[PDB]
RNA sequence: CCUGUCAAACUCCAAACUUACAGACGCUGUUUGACGCGGGGAUUCCGGUGCGCGGGGU
RNA sequence: GAGUGCAAGAGCAAAAGAUGACUUGACAGUGUUCUUCCCAACGAGGAACGCUGACGCGAAAGCGUGGUCUAGCGAACCAAU
RNA sequence: UUAGGCGGCCACAGCGGUGGGGUUGCCUCCCGUACCCAUCCCGAACACGGAAGAUAAGCCCACCAGCGUUCCAGGGAGUACUGGAGUGCGCGAGCCUCUGGGAAAUCCGGUUCGCCGCCACC
């Protein structure tokens, strides 16, 4: 890269198709998970707040609590553990 | 310079003319020859000249073969023969020169040229069955000036 | 179910495709092993089609290659129809080779080893440098063409 | 509609009936709404859950069988309100549920309005709501006073129907008694 | 069918577009209710770089307000055919605009599903032509 | 309307493929203790070639 | 397609833009987590998300840990505060 | 749901068009400013109060495919491209065979003029 900053070569990943274009619906952004649940990571293009490092869009990691409204995520990056502060606007149950 | 240095497809397509600046316009005079009012509808023969392999001809090519071709057109059917070609293809790949040695190496930009895939038409002329000998002349003459053998196929015509 | 032979050695071959040929318990060149068709096995197969030779054998050379090559999971005792009636849950060889083909069970269950060692062919294969339908001895064959080589292979 | 990259609006956002900003921050709070809607001649209130497929509404009154225990008045006004508040409110708390918040849709905050009303009714059925007195009309006008006074102006009664002359803000005291009253059929 | 279709008078605007006011006067009194100032965009050569600032004044009239000023207003100007909009509007003169609709038009003015009005029940240059003609005046 | 062409820094589309998690089969581990944890000792931080995909350069 | 301070890419329409009004959360204290440094150790810096205290606005839910997001930054010793 | 309220999915729901529907019922348009409240000017809107009138708007019900969109069959196409393999071909750029996958444009015929959830209600 040229840059190092978070969002270098986050083009594509964070940019909405024309037609999901706009406020997202807010159904899911206020949706709730259990401790225990499987729950898949990927920002919403349209909602700001609440994101996690774009590097770990994909995962797949374990809701283990909360911290405020927002959700801690387990994961694991390659070979090491990571907790994901990360609201329910960018999480999707899994299943 | 001669055409081994550009004829192979071994780059990016580099045509974003929003990040290139200083392309030398194109050598090519015209694109559509002989009765451009007319249809190519309102012939009996169509003659294209295909290329058979991939290739990159640049704007200087283009411009000696259609030349070439046109100019005997002209000669055979006169300079309103009852015919009318084609050339479709356009240079649109912007060509670099590394003319300090291999230090920051990125050429200037020195000129233009088509990409060609094999089997395509790059010529397509519309002619009467009478002249249809003629048109076959023309492009024998314009596939000596380009670096790729070629095919002279007839599409449109079965009086033979 | 489909019997399969290394023809390929390992020096150069992908480490995923070699890491697939050892879960299939082949460890060598013109080891055997026979295979379920299952979704799950057609895949590991698939991955492995150019460096071996594999399909479905007759009732016939499946018992012939058994009573040649097989053996106990443990030591050198031979495989015969009394081995295979005082030791598995059939009465001889043919038995056992039926419930194979008709992958009802398997050698390791049988407690014998997964692998049948071959010797190599008689008269030489086809090539390992191009599949069957090329002239080769790679990739998948006909039930005909697998007998022949397991029994050259006897 | 004009083409493959055309945005199409939400639905209820076409309809032009859903604050999708106002709603998502009143989602938030995790509490039940108590969603307070006008009509022409009449006045509603929910206490609306949220839903998998949809919101859940677990109680609900509707001004119109506000007459199912004895209301002989027009139900366009400001007692027609508050009552129809306390009875979704009451009905409320006889379902378990205990607190809510005050979802006006696309209605506007002005003090002393009928949504506040509305609350001011479902927080005396024993709601607890977020909420600020000083908005909420004074108890005289939420009787109907503002009405009565009005046909004071008589010269031809305001009503047309004969509900009564100079109407009646002791009628609106009659049914908040009914309603308050343990016994009652919700 | 015809009762909530017959055209009237939304409003009138009457406004004076100046371009720096003392004016604001006169239209109060012609009018009979206060004006309104008239704030501009984007930055001119001729001394107008100030955006927001004072450079007309207008009054929507409704109701009376309208009619009574119409009715001594219209008299001053010679309506003419192409001085009609398509919506069913004209603007003559300070200048005077007249708003014309049908009875459902607060369907798209309101707050709660509000919609915009169908072509249909929408005011023609005819239809306009007419109903204003059927008043005190002549057309084209 | 018709007719002729394009894009590393275009996309109404869109693979093969790569990748997170889970189950299943396989293989493997429970005396050959895997996975993991803690500690001692390093060497190493001139690399090269083939193939596939490249970017620069005749 | 406007606008949103400035590269580029991205976000945004009953708004994240415009107007008007009010206001000083550009607040004090202390954390969790990610980033810096994929994997995989490493500081300053940065961000997201909390709690405690005190406040602003709003009917209220709520929003405000500066500017919609990614640049605008600096150890020890010493001095001043 | 003989017209309602809150929604989920967020164009299969958009754009455009045709037909039908309302005596004390519903939604509206509608009528009207003493009040709560309101317009940098207007009871236009917002807010409040109310039924003389109407189904023309909206809305709800039935329907049309011209445009946009979703999905399906056939054609394009097992083409373009491509993961694995080759002492296969080509001066070479490159191509081919075997194996495992597999488009896009476009043509043609269908589909689509929303679906579903909760509450209330001749
Ligand atoms: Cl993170
Ligand atoms: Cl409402
Ligand atoms: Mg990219
Ligand atoms: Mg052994
Ligand atoms: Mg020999
Ligand atoms: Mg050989
Ligand atoms: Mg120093
Ligand atoms: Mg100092
Ligand atoms: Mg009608
Ligand atoms: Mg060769
Ligand atoms: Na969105
Ligand atoms: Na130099
Ligand atoms: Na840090
Ligand atoms: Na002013
Ligand atoms: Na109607
Ligand atoms: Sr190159
Ligand atoms: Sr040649
Ligand atoms: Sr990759
Ligand atoms: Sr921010
Ligand atoms: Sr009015
Ligand atoms: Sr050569
Ligand atoms: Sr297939």
């Amino acid at each position: 890269p040229s840059s190092n900053g978070p969002l270098e070569g986050t083009r594509g990943k964070l940019k909405n198709k024309p037609r999901d274009r706009g406020t997202s619906p807010p159904q899911r952004a206020v949706e709730e998970f259990d401790d225990g649940e499987k729950v898949h990571l990927k920002i919403d293009p349209s909602v700001p707040n609440g994101r996690f490092h774009p590097r770990f869009d994909g995962q797949t990691g374990t809701v283990e609590g909360k911290q405020g409204d927002a959700y801690k995520v387990d994961i694991v990056d390659g070979g090491k553990e990571k907790t994901i502060i990360v609201t329910a606007a960018h999480l999707r149950r899994q299943e | 310079k001669p055409a081994s240095m550009y004829r192979d497809i071994d780059k990016p397509a580099y045509t974003r003319r929003e990040y290139i600046t200083g392309i030398p316009g194109s050598k090519i005079a015209q694109h559509k020859m002989g009765r451009k009012q007319k249809d190519a509808d309102d012939y009996p023969v169509q003659i294209s000249l295909i290329v058979e392999e991939t290739v990159q001809l640049r704007h200087g090519s283009l411009e000696a073969s259609r030349l070439s071709a046109n100019r005997h057109l002209i000669k055979e059917l006169g300079e309103e023969g009852d015919y009318k070609m084609t050339l479709r293809k356009f240079p649109h790949q912007v060509l670099r020169e590394n003319k300090d040695g291999m230090r920051a190496a990125f050429g200037k930009i020195v000129g233009t040229a088509a990409r060609v895939q094999a089997g395509e038409q790059l010529f397509t002329a519309y002619c009467n069955v009478e002249d249809a000998e003629h048109v076959k002349e023309a492009f024998r003459r314009a596939y000596n000036k380009i670096t790729p053998s070629c095919r002279i196929k007839v599409e449109r015509g079965e009086e033979l | 179910m489909h019997a399969l032979v290394q023809l390929r050695g390992e020096v150069n071959m992908h480490t995923d495709i070699q890491d697939t040929l050892e879960m299939l318990n082949i460890h060598h060149v013109n080891h055997c092993t026979l295979v379920p068709e299952t979704d799950a096995y057609r895949g590991m197969v698939a991955k492995v089609n150019d460096f071996v030779a594999f399909g479905e054998p007759s009732q016939e050379t499946l018992e012939t290659v058994l009573a040649t090559r097989a053996e106990p999971l443990e030591g050198d005792a031979d495989v015969d129809d009394e081995w295979v009636a005082e030791h598995t849950d059939y009465d001889d060889i043919s038995g056992l080779a039926f419930a194979l083909l008709s992958e009802e069970t398997t050698l390791r269950e049988q407690g014998l080893s997964p692998t049948l060692r071959l010797h190599p062919p008689r008269g030489g294969h086809d090539g390992v440098k191009h599949p069957v339908k090329e002239g080769g001895q790679l990739g998948k064959h006909d039930t005909e063409g697998i007998d022949d080589l397991l029994e050259a292979m006897r | 509609a004009t083409g493959p990259r055309y945005k199409v609006p939400m639905r209820r956002r076409r309809e032009a009936r859903t604050d999708y900003h106002q709603r998502l921050r009143l989602l938030k709070s995790g509490k039940p709404r108590l969603v307070a809607r006008k009509s022409n001649k009449h006045v509603r209130a929910q206490l609306v859950t949220l839903g998998p497929n949809g919101d859940d509404t677990l109680a609900s009154a509707h001004s119109s069988d506000l007459a199912e225990y004895g209301w002989e008045a027009p139900t366009g006004n400001m007692p027609s309100a508050y009552l129809t508040g306390l009875l979704a409110g009451l009905r409320a708390q006889e379902a378990g549920v205990e607190e809510a918040v005050l979802d006006i849709g696309l209605n506007s905050p002005t003090p002393g309005s009928k949504v506040f009303a509305i609350q001011e009714g479902a927080i005396d059925a024993g709601l607890d709501i977020p909420h600020n007195d000083d908005v909420l009309a004074d108890w005289q006008r939420t009787r109907g006073a503002h009405i009565a006074e009005y046909d004071e102006q008589l010269e031809e009664p305001l009503y047309s129907g004969d509900f009564d002359a100079a109407d009646l803000p002791e009628h609106f005291d009659e049914l908040r008694e009914t309603l308050l009253d343990g016994d009652i059929e919700l | 069918f015809h009762e909530m279709r017959e055209p009237r008078i939304e409003k009138v605007v009457v406004h004076m577009g100046i371009g720096h006011a003392n004016a604001e006067d006169i239209l109060g009194e012609i009018t009979g209710q206060m004006p309104v100032r008239t704030k501009a965009k984007r930055t001119v050569g001729e001394f107008d770089i100030r955006e927001g600032d004072p450079i007309g004044a207008k009054v929507t009239l409704r109701d009376e307000m309208a009619e009574e000023f119409l009715q001594t207003a219209l008299p001053l100007a010679e309506l003419a055919t192409s001085q009609f909009d398509d919506t069913g509007n004209f603007s003559f003169g300070l200048d005077v605009t007249v708003n014309l609709v049908r009875p459902g038009y607060r369907v798209a003015k309101r707050d709660k599903a509000s919609r915009s009005i169908p072509t249909k029940h929408r005011l023609n240059p005819a239809d306009a032509v007419a109903f204003i003609e059927s008043t005190y005046d002549v057309e084209v």
